[PDB]
């Protein structure tokens, strides 16, 4: 069976360290996306990937309602 | 077991497509070929119409109908319609992985190879333009943004790339615009 879509998110990202953490405390990517910086120092992330968290969800948040053109990017 | 036949197509054009006169317009595409017996002209019919991923299989409905004098011909203008995932390890090569990528989440709808340089190593594993990529890495990207999906593929030093073989390339050319679908060998330029 596939992985959630918090974990393939996570993995996006370096952050599949997590993905532990986030299933104890039952957040998944719906409850992620509700979370702010106080929310995730309450379970004891660093500053760290705090950051790196918040700027994927904002990322995300964003081309969610704003979708802009389809762009090609070159790998 | 004619009616059989007639019965099953009717249906899968009745929830393939949403608007009735691109249905009447297709019934009298594929009658009028019936009379013609232009096979060129059939799929280049064919194609107005079936102009999007959720309709391509009606290719293969209409696909036994087709005399077998025409059939090869049929193939040479359909979009391989095989259903079959080829599975791919690129490495991160001085010229990179060689492919272009357009798609994502945001845009509700999957992740397609736009451009392959040819000689490349894209090309090298026999990768093609319109594949969709259907997975990276083992992940279904199905939840990806576009950016979540090229962060995905940069995660590690090669990349697992599993694709099915759509045919067409998703247009978009800027917000205001309704998304829609081309074949490959016009969408290049
Ligand atoms: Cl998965």
């Amino acid at each position: 069976v596939d992985a959630t879509p918090l974990e393939v998110f996570l993995q996006s990202q370096h952050l599949e360290e997590f993905l532990p953490i986030f299933m104890r405390e039952q957040i998944d990517l719906e409850a992620l996306l509700l979370c702010s910086d106080e929310d995730l120092q309450n379970i004891h992330m660093q500053l760290g990937p705090r950051k790196k968290v918040l700027s994927a969800i904002d990322k995300r948040k964003q081309v969610l309602q704003q979708p802009g053109q389809l762009v090609d990017t070159s790998l | 077991m004619d009616r059989k036949v007639a019965r099953e197509f009717r249906h899968k054009v009745d929830f393939l497509i949403e608007n009735d006169a691109e249905k009447d317009y297709l019934y009298d595409v594929l009658r009028m070929y019936h009379q013609t017996m232009d096979v060129a002209v059939l799929v280049g019919d064919l194609k107005l119409v079936i102009n999007e991923p959720s309709r391509l299989p009606l290719f293969d409905a209409i696909r036994p109908l087709i005399p077998l004098k025409h059939q090869v011909e049929y193939d040479q203008l359909t979009p391989r319609r095989s259903r079959k995932l080829k599975e791919v390890r690129l490495d991160r090569h001085p010229e990179g992985l060689g492919l272009s990528v357009r798609g994502g989440l945001e845009f509700g709808c999957g992740l397609f190879i736009s451009h392959l340089i040819k000689g490349g190593q894209a090309d090298s594993v026999g990768l093609q333009v319109g594949d969709e990529i259907v997975r990276i890495n083992g992940y279904s990207i199905s939840s990806c943004t576009h950016e979540e999906v090229i962060n995905l593929i940069r995660t590690k030093k090669t990349v697992s790339i599993k694709v099915r073989h759509i045919g067409l390339i998703p247009v978009k050319s800027s917000p205001d615009e309704p998304l829609t679908w081309q074949y490959v060998d016009q969408f290049v330029s």
